[PDB]
């Protein structure tokens, strides 16, 4: 806690200090700390300082000492890729060496197991070919920055290595970068050595992206082309590089965007892409109104800067060909699209208040949407205005009102949507997928990382589950490759325990005892609400601390305490949004299509008869669809790249410290190094500590008469480090973290002698580093010098 | 183009003009010389010049590569925080130590006529030095 | 006669990023630079905010102009000779801001060849030669 004292209990001439109290800090959302110098004679309870970083007024003030933090002075931030490489891991240091690094274009910064990559909103040519192949054919891989390359490398390296699968899973906030990593990581693993036979494939996976961008992606706020999915990805890449099969997931569309958006937010790409983009012959074909004329398309939201429809359009139609569709396949997809947006434009108005019918205007329309969704117009016009009810014992044919017909309509829309990208995938699979499944494959998650907002409902609920799962696989991963490291040297494994998040995960998924366990059984109630939803839950889950009620709406609101921090759910429509699936006699309509496509969209969809039954349901499905995705996953070693979106400005070289930190959190990049740090960190072999900590004792270094692994006990002993500090080991020299920094103090001790001379060493080599530097920036000096003359002249 | 020759003519001496001179009028026309392009004629042709070398020294004298981010460079070096600004004091410290080192007055003057306020846009410093 | 002002204001405007200000901690890398050494009363006496006037006074007061780099070897005492990695060794032990790359350079500048020993004598005559 800041070593700002002598000896003699004065404070050493300029320490330097990181804080968070500071004016700049009051007045600046960006700024979190500051950094200051000690002031001579400041006292031990209570330190005076003085800003230096950002520049200040030089007016001296007080702060208690717990409100100062070691800073890593004298240290280049891009002289090594691992945050825990650094003197000090605090909060303020930690952030620092990532925006130094930020700003140098360095975004990529690891945290063992773990890969920063700081969202940099300009392109930074990092990821070209030039690029690949550099990460691809480099001599020593380590030699290297680190890189997603690097992740990518070495995945497929064990890989092909020990004959393991592999999972690289990425995640972040909404506009971090996940996306972006995902489609350079396969970029590179498309660039082949030497060629690639099962090349039609790979052109296949890599049309795929632009496809599942244009059917997936939209406009929110928070990013420009946001994922509204989550996407699985299972390839087989060469040795040598080249994907040579694969298999596509898409799993929990947003449903919700292709009805209504919010403002400042687009539907769906597609919808822009293939209204600004159909050709005169295409736009006649099917009836064409322009983007701002469709119900489901917010009018206002419709254009993109930085994204040209148009020519995202005539992108997606040639990865739809490479994807190995015909030009009639194509033809029976946008003849869907057309069909949904021409549907949404379909008007209902109550015909009296007692039932609902279509707006005669509108009856044209209405057939055009069927004929173009290759649907009976008769039978579909039935389904949307006959209520076939169920009193007493009978069936009784009654009608819908306008309101309830307005949602069957729009029922329709949704799921006649989602059902055509996930044929899109099942397609795009049937031409990539290996006939006898997968050996060993490279799997690659591209998950919305954990989500805090003023609000959460189930989205976020079936994510924080997601995440939850992973979080878990990270831990896991963490000790039993730090456990087997000890056993493997013959070492207690029993100082080696940390945190499991299974208390949450039993409140959220275990069958019978479980918030989803609730969710579903209240659905297939013949009477349950939200409320009774809420009631149940804090009634049967008071055996674990993580389900706790809310002190406002306490029957309308919940909140499960999550590996990083304490999260609010309001449980407002979560009975509605789990329903939210095709009512069983629409279906039978849509699978009598004569249309093979339309056919395929609900094959072996089971007819609902009576109410809603178990595996129909959205959180009941998504649990089977989690579990098996989680098992492959489990199956597979895996591979962390975290995002870190550093504005909410979507700028290049901004800095947010505490948007930064937050997510710092969230990713478990802090407790990444918390776990790095505990147990016998510091592991090196018998050889590799006596070059290091020769000087210690250079005695017993310095000698023939003992062998290795018995100098260094020798040199240990005499040290002064308590035996409770380091363990010898089979191969390695195991040693505590603050063993390791102490014995490293008792080496220094010794070369006092030394002392004056590396000081001035150093600090000329550097003097001439520097100069060095400018010369390369003196012929763009002398243009500065030449211009300012000219101007002078001039006058 | 025809500038080129009158302004010749006014500090010509028996048909040759010093590179003093020959300068002078490059930056009459809008060019910006550095001492290399003094050192690249006088390394061919002297200290005094004919009308014929007068021509292709003003030809070394056009400068197409400069742009602010060619400019920027130096300025951008000792911008560690990555502000986009620096000090006068940075700036003049700049410009009279390396390079072609211009007075500490002749610093303080072009740094006092872009602004009034101590910390300068340097990329906007550049950029209208260049028009 | 030997004014080194010019080179002891280039010096300041290296590490302290062209301000006319250093910060102890860079004051302190730049007055080692030029062999200088203080004792921790002596660093204690130091003004907290060091300007260039003041390090200009303070290197003429303190810098060895007979002898520079002193502390690496001095001519006066007599045993001037290590191994290598030995060196390397004391560099990395005592934390060092260089890195592989720097220290690599300053070995191939002194030490010729690869001669098992690396000569002191030579540490100071070379950086003297590069003041
Ligand atoms: N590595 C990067 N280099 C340049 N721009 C990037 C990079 N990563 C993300 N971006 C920009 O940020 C936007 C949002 O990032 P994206 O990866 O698509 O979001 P998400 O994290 O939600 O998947 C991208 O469309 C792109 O403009
Ligand atoms: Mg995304």
């Amino acid at each position: 806690n800041v070593e700002a004292f002598d000896k003699s209990g004065s404070v050493f001439k300029g320490y330097q200090i990181w804080t968070d109290i500071s004016p700049t800090i009051e007045n600046d959302p960006n700024i979190m700390f500051v950094k200051c110098v000690v002031q001579q004679g400041s006292k031990k309870e209570k330190l005076t300082v003085v800003q230096i970083d950002p520049p200040g007024t030089g007016t001296p003030y007080d702060i208690d000492p717990t409100h100062a933090w070691n800073c890593n002075s004298q240290v280049d931030p891009m002289s090594f890729g691992d945050i825990g490489l650094l003197n000090h891991t605090n909060i303020p240091c930690v952030l620092d060496f990532l925006k130094h690094r930020y700003l140098k274009n360095q975004i990529y910064t690891t945290a063992v197991p773990l890969i920063v990559a700081i969202n940099p909103y300009k392109d930074l040519g990092n990821t070209t070919n030039e690029w690949i192949r550099r990460y691809r054919d480099t001599a020593d891989h380590t030699k290297l920055p680190p890189h997603v390359f690097t992740c990518a490398r070495e995945a497929l390296s064990n890989l092909h290595g020990v004959n393991k699968s592999q999972t690289i899973i990425v995640s972040g906030e909404s506009g971090a970068g996940k996306t972006e990593a995902t489609k350079q990581i396969m970029r590179y693993f498309a660039s082949s050595k030497s060629g690639n036979m099962d090349l039609r494939i790979q052109t296949a996976i890599m049309a795929a992206n632009p496809v599942l961008e244009a059917f997936g992606n939209a406009k929110t706020i928070r990013n420009n082309n946001s994922s509204r999915f989550g996407r699985f990805m299972q390839l087989v890449i060469s040795h040598e590089g080249g994907i040579r099969y694969g298999s596509v997931v898409a799993f929990l569309l947003e449903k919700s965007r292709i009805i209504t958006q919010d403002d400042n937010e687009r539907s769906y790409h597609i919808f822009y892409q293939f209204l600004k983009g159909a050709n005169s012959t295409m736009k006649s074909k099917f009836g064409l109104k322009g983007v701002t004329e469709y119900k489901l398309l917010n009018p206002n939201s419709t254009e993109v800067s930085g994204v040209d429809d148009v020519k995202d359009f005539e992108e997606v139609i040639e990865s739809l060909k490479n994807m190995e569709l015909s030009e009639s396949d194509i033809e029976v997809i946008f003849s869907i699209v057309a069909g949904i947006l021409t549907l949404g434009n379909v008007r209902l108005i109550e015909k009296q208040s007692d039932a609902a019918a279509i707006m005669d205007e509108d009856m044209g329309v209405f057939n055009k949407a069927c004929e173009l969704m290759y649907l009976d117009p008769e039978l579909i016009k039935r389904e949307i205005l006959i209520k076939v009810t169920v009193a007493g014992g009978t069936k009784i044919e009654g009608r819908w009102n306008k309101n309830d017909a307005e949602v069957l309509k729009s029922s329709l829309c949704k799921a006649m949507y989602e059902k055509l990208f996930l044929w899109i995938i099942r397609h795009l699979n049937s031409r990539i997928e290996p006939e006898g499944g997968f050996k060993t494959f490279m799997g690659m998650l591209d998950i919305f990382g954990f989500e805090v907002f003023k609000n959460n409902s189930l989205e976020q609920l079936f994510i924080n589950i997601t995440n939850e799962m992973l979080q878990k696989n990270f831990v896991d991963i963490v000790f039993e490759r730090e456990s087997k490291l000890y056993k493997d040297e013959g070492i207690s494994t029993a100082e080696l325990k940390y945190t499991s998040n299974k208390e949450v995960i039993n409140v959220l998924c275990e069958k019978g005892k479980s918030v989803l366990s609730y969710l579903e059984d209240q659905c297939l109630a013949p009477g349950g609400t939200d409320e009774k939803f809420v009631s149940s839950c804090a009634t049967n889950l008071k055996e674990n601390n993580k389900f706790t009620p809310a002190k406002v709406a306490s029957n309308k609101n919940f909140i499960i305490q999550h590996t990083i921090g304490p999260i609010q759910y309001c449980a407002e429509s979560f009975l509605l949004k789990n329903k939210d699936v095709l009512r069983g006699d629409l279906v039978e309509v849509i699978k009598d299509s004569p249309n093979p496509i339309v056919q395929q969209l609900f094959e072996g969809q089971v007819i609902e008869k009576g109410k809603i039954a178990k595996g129909s349901l959205i959180g009941s499905q998504f649990l089977n669809q989690l579990t098996s995705l989680m098992n492959l996953i489990n199956s597979t070693e895996p591979h962390f790249i975290r995002c870190i979106k550093p504005n909410e400005n979507k700028k290049p070289l901004e800095w947010c410290e505490p948007k930064i930190l937050i997510q710092l959190h969230a990713l478990s990049i802090l407790e990444a190094l918390v776990l790095r740090q505990l147990g016998y960190s510091y592991r090196r072999t018998f050889e590799e500590f006596l070059y290091q900590y020769k000087f210690v004792d250079i005695a017993a270094a310095e000698d023939s008469s003992v062998e290795n692994q018995n100098k260094c006990v020798n040199i240990l002993k005499l040290s002064g480090l308590s035996e409770s500090m380091y363990k010898i080991g089979k191969s390695m020299v195991f040693l505590k973290q603050e063993g390791a920094k102490i014995l490293t103090k008792i080496q220094r001790e010794k070369l006092v002698e030394w002392e004056n001379c590396v000081s001035v060493i150093e600090a000329a080599i550097l003097k001439h580093k520097y100069k060095q530097k400018v010369n390369k920036n003196i012929p763009s000096l002398l243009r500065v010098q030449a211009h300012i003359r000219k101007k002078m002249v001039a006058q | 183009e025809s500038d080129v020759r009158i302004y010749f003519n006014e500090k010509s001496s028996g048909g040759k003009i010093s590179i003093d001179n020959a300068s002078y009028n490059a930056r009459k026309l809008g060019l910006a010389p550095s001492s290399i392009d003094e050192k690249k004629i006088k390394e061919l042709y002297g200290d005094n010049l004919t009308y014929e070398q007068y021509l292709e020294y003003l030809s070394i004298c056009v400068h197409d590569k400069d742009n602010v981010e060619e400019l920027i460079k130096m300025f951008a070096h000792f911008d560690n925080n990555c502000t986009g600004y620096l000090t006068k004091s940075q700036m003049k410290n700049i410009l009279t130590t390396w390079g072609d080192a211009l007075t500490d007055q002749e610093a303080i003057d072009a740094l006092n006529a872009f602004s009034s306020e101590d910390n300068i846009d340097y990329k906007l410093f550049c950029e209208d030095i260049l028009q | 006669a030997s004014d080194m002002e010019e080179k002891f204001r280039e010096a300041f405007i290296l590490f302290s990023s062209c301000s006319d200000h250093i910060e102890m901690y860079k004051f302190f890398e730049l007055m080692n630079s030029f062999g200088i050494i203080l004792t921790n009363d002596e660093k204690a006496a130091l003004p907290n905010d060091i300007n260039m006037d003041y390090w200009l006074n303070f290197a003429k007061k303190h810098y060895n102009y007979e002898q520079p780099f002193k502390h690496i070897n001095n001519v006066n005492e007599q045993n001037v000779q290590i191994k290598i990695d030995n060196f390397l060794g004391i560099m990395k032990a005592l934390d060092t801001r260089l890195t592989e790359s720097d220290l690599n350079i300053l070995l191939q500048i002194t030490n010729p060849e690869n001669k098992s020993t690396l000569n002191l004598k030579t540490v100071s005559q070379k950086l003297t030669e590069s003041i």
